[PDB]
RNA sequence: CGUGGAGGUCAGUGACGAAGCCUAGACCGUAAGGUCGGGUCGAACGGCCUCUAGUGCAGAUCUUGGUGGUAGUAGCAAAUAUUCAAAUGAGAACUUUGAAGACUGAAGUGGGGAAAGGUUCCACGUCAACAGCAGUUGGACGUGGGUUAGUCGAUCCUAAGA
RNA sequence: GUCGAAUUUGGGUAUAGGGGCGAAAGACUAAUCGAACCAUCUAGUAGCUGGUUCCUGCCGAAGUUUCCCUCAGGAUAGCAG
RNA sequence: AUAUUGGCGAGAGACCGAUAGCGAACAAGUACAGUGAUGGAAAGAUGAAAAGAACUUUGAAAAGAGAGUGAAAAAGUACGUGAAAUUGUUGAAAGGGAAGGGCAUUUGAUCAGACA
């Protein structure tokens, strides 16, 4: 429970969420912002798509000395990869959400993703040795995720009596 | 059993995202070092290349 | 007020012995009051709970039942009656810890240590 | 306590070394060592003006 | 609202909505005065609260 | 003006919600600050007259703890080198078997020991953490098994010495 | 460079800090040697550097005089209450 | 009659309240470091009661979604409250080589008083 945000009529939506998952936050930040607002079957098939290297995912935010691509056009954008771990894990959740959507009873041709938010988990510290004998952090950065889909479903004027008599005598003139 | 084998596994979790190689694993890093906070250089000999 | 110099008015002090008070002390600390047809007829107003003897609760979510002490966990300062209980739906069934100050004694479980204790508190049994 | 804050081996690095010059606690191989030792601004060092 | 009967971040908890019933219900008195297991272990203990000759005289 | 504790008083506030915290809301002070509403919270707290002090922080290359940008960046390029099929498994560049290609080249990447370590040896089970990728594998994790002397050593003798 | 001896090396043993040891470089004596390491006296010594925590109101200065031989460190006069 | 930071047994405080108070509120002179003499931490709080989430379903599994226990899961052994730094999502706004501040007003949003 507590999600980020929730679906108001929650009998047309279902939930998933995965936590303290070992997966890189910016990549699964990037996959999730690739993901946001699409229908589940069609995200479902890019996702597919991206692991097969037929489609990238693009990379806005955590995209500094990221090599350039012809597969970022579709977005409008040049940076964009292909990061098979976040795609895997987002996958998994969409599959969750399905299963949860299906169980309810919703219909699965009209599913969306309304609500998908990463945020990051405490972090796994491992500690490396290093010259002149330091010992220097190394550290993974894991992920929340959270997403929720959702069913598609398709004046009183105070005026003075100045104005109240102009439009008196507009009307009487008028037909 | 079950009982206690969940138990044990929700106790491990700090531990686990600390890296530890286990219960035994309890090394203990200084705050801060001497060796490489003791230095003024001058014109000659040095504490290394 | 007290006058004695050997009695403390500490809490730190009275807290510390009562969490760390040995079983025979804790004994004496799980007593429970009878009730008044018991009270009329032995002429004792309490007596440290055991196990053979039936109880009413006067207290709490269980007031108005009766039952048997099944056990005195004087480990948990708390004492199960068999009748008292919560039921899941798997079929399982945990004893709730009553605490014996907010029961009532309605039949003593009676030996020649009870008949004893009870005549030198003051009792007239029989 | 008198001896409140004062139970510590503990030595300036002195100046130049790039942290400050407060003392700090020696040996190795514990979170202690390193550490800033003695002072009324320090956690675990000796109060100013202990009350008597 | 939801007594009457997209995505939003209002949401109310049940600690929250207890207390407002109660207190409605205090408000509501001011304004008037101005289990399975122990169904089967009840029926259990509701339910438990010439002649005849073989053989003879002999060792078959 | 503000803070911790203390004597007195308001027969002060409080489970119909104390303290704390958040706040696109409201008000009073020149100001230090004070007051009210809403949300969260779940048991204590304030006004005034006085007493008392470990009583007010932006800095001290301040102390302890926590967190950023750098940055998915630098990099994971010494030691010539890996490939195919099957099996196992949710998953195999990295495990097992077989099929191949190579290397150490007897001053070895072979076979034993001394110092040191102390169960790491071996079997069964087994992947949360660790093995800077991975992992079904492991010197990892869990449970056990294993070291047999009249003849090998110590033990005895003396050396420099104590 | 040297490579059969002023050779290389294991183990045992001896020498300990105002001391040792030194084919002598202030070399080495457990990453420490112009003085090993540990604890205490000890909160050692300041000519000096850095810092020093709420508000408002009113008043509000000082390099100019004589001196301890002159530096240093102090006295005194003036200015503000 | 006087002394008493050790030992044993007691009673108290205008003392401190988990970075404070003894180094140590907890298996603390412990873990760990050092050849050695010695040096020496961090670490308290679910709930009244473990009643610590049975059962269905998705997943290899961790877990998730329904359900349930409980006053409360805006208490799920990461557990009273749960600040800031820093971060995610959503809504609104601005942006031709910094941003922030002062005076004044326009615009958009939002709001209190006063209503006899
Ligand atoms: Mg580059
Ligand atoms: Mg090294
Ligand atoms: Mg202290
Ligand atoms: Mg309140
Ligand atoms: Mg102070
Ligand atoms: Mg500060
Ligand atoms: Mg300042
Ligand atoms: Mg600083
Ligand atoms: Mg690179
Ligand atoms: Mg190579
Ligand atoms: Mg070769
Ligand atoms: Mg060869
Ligand atoms: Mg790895
Ligand atoms: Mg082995
Ligand atoms: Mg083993
Ligand atoms: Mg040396
Ligand atoms: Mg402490
Ligand atoms: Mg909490
Ligand atoms: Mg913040």
């Amino acid at each position: 429970a507590r999600y980020g945000a929730t679906s108001t009529n929650p009998a047309k939506s279902a939930s998933a969420r995965g936590s303290y998952l070992r997966v890189s936050f910016k990549n699964t930040r990037e996959t999730a912002q690739a993901i946001n607002g699409w229908e589940l079957t069609k995200a479902q098939k890019y996702l597919e798509q991206v692991l097969d290297h037929q489609r990238a995912i693009p990379f806005r935010r955590f995209n500094s000395s990221i090599g350039r691509t012809a597969q970022g056009k579709e977005f409008g954008v040049t940076k964009a990869r292909w990061p098979a771990k976040s795609v895997k894990f987002v996958q998994g959740l969409l599959q969750n959400a399905a299963a949860n959507a299906e169980a309810k009873g919703l219909d699965a041709t009209k599913l969306y993703v309304s609500h998908i938010q990463v945020n990051q988990a405490p972090k796994q510290r491992r500690r490396t040795y290093r010259a002149h004998g330091r010992i220097n952090k190394y550290e993974s950065s894991p992920s929340h995720i959270e997403l929720v889909v959702t069913e598609k479903e398709e004046k009183v004027v105070r005026l003075t009596s100045r104005q109240r008599g102009r439009i008196a005598a507009q009307k009487r003139i008028a037909a | 059993r079950s009982k206690a084998d969940r138990m044990a596994k929700m106790e491990r979790r700090e531990r686990n995202r600390h890296a530890k190689q286990g219960e035994s694993d309890r090394h203990n890093a200084v705050s801060l070092s001497k060796h490489l906070f003791s230095g003024k250089r001058g014109v000659g000999k040095t504490d290394f290349r | 007020a007290k006058q004695s110099l050997d009695v403390s008015s500490d809490r730190r002090k009275a807290r510390k012995a009562y969490f760390t008070a040995p079983s025979s002390q804790r004994r004496v600390l799980l007593s429970a009051p009878l009730s008044k047809e018991l009270r009329a007829q032995y002429g004792i107003k309490a007596l440290p709970i055991r196990r053979d003897d039936e109880v009413l609760v006067v207290r709490g979510s269980k007031k108005g039942q009766e039952g048997k002490i099944s056990s005195v966990y004087r480990l948990k300062f708390a004492v199960q009656v068999d009748k008292v209980t919560k039921e899941k739906v798997n079929g399982a069934s945990v004893p709730i810890n009553l605490h014996p100050s907010k029961l009532v004694i309605t039949k003593l479980h009676l030996d020649k240590d009870r008949k004893a204790l009870i005549q030198r508190k003051g009792g007239k049994l029989e | 306590s008198e001896k409140a804050g004062h139970q510590t081996s503990a030595e300036s690095w002195g100046t130049g070394r790039a942290v400050a010059r407060i003392p700090r606690v020696g040996g190795g191989g514990t979170g202690r060592s390193g550490q800033g030792a003695f002072g009324n601004m320090c956690r675990g060092g000796r109060m100013f003006a202990p009350t008597k | 609202q939801n007594k009457k009967n997209s995505i939003t971040t209002r949401t109310l908890s049940k600690k929250r909505a207890k207390k407002i019933e109660r207190n409605l219900k205090y408000a509501t008195q001011r304004k008037l005065l101005v289990s399975s297991l122990t169904l089967v272990k009840e029926a259990l203990w509701s339910v438990i609260d010439q002649g005849t000759t073989l053989g003879g005289p002999f060792f078959p």
